[PDB]
């Protein structure tokens, strides 16, 4: 009853998910700076789904971290590359740094 | 992801 590992797969989905909150970063940006186009409603609406990803990423990448300590605790059941086990390291850190740094441009 | 995660680590 082998199980093929999801990891890779949530993986992709949070990078997705940051790709979409940088182009709504950017949005925001682009309307905080210029109150010609910027609407409150739109700013607001931008803002709020800027919000819905940081949101899905800070959770997802929660548990991507745990599954890190699961197979850490239990390597012969996992039988993971060191090198990749690396990567999921490196991947877990920078996403949350590149989320942080998208927060602390926007709660100030 | 939480459900995928969680039936291959077994969060706790």
């Amino acid at each position: 009853g082998a199980m093929e590992d999801p990891f890779f797969v949530v993986k992709g989905e949070v990078q997705k998910a940051v790709n979409t909150a940088q182009g709504l970063f950017q949005r925001w940006t682009e309307l905080l700076q210029d109150p010609s186009t910027a609407t409150r409603e739109e700013i607001d609406w931008t803002t709020n789904e800027l919000r819905n990803n940081l949101r899905s990423i800070e959770w997802d990448l929660e548990d991507l971290d745990e599954t890190i300590s699961i197979v850490e605790a239990n390597p012969r059941k996992f039988n993971l590359d060191a090198t990749e086990l690396s990567i999921r390291k490196a991947f877990i850190t920078s996403t949350r740094q590149v989320v942080r740094d998208m927060k602390d441009q926007m709660s100030t | 992801a939480h459900g995928m995660l969680k039936l291959y680590y077994g969060l706790s």
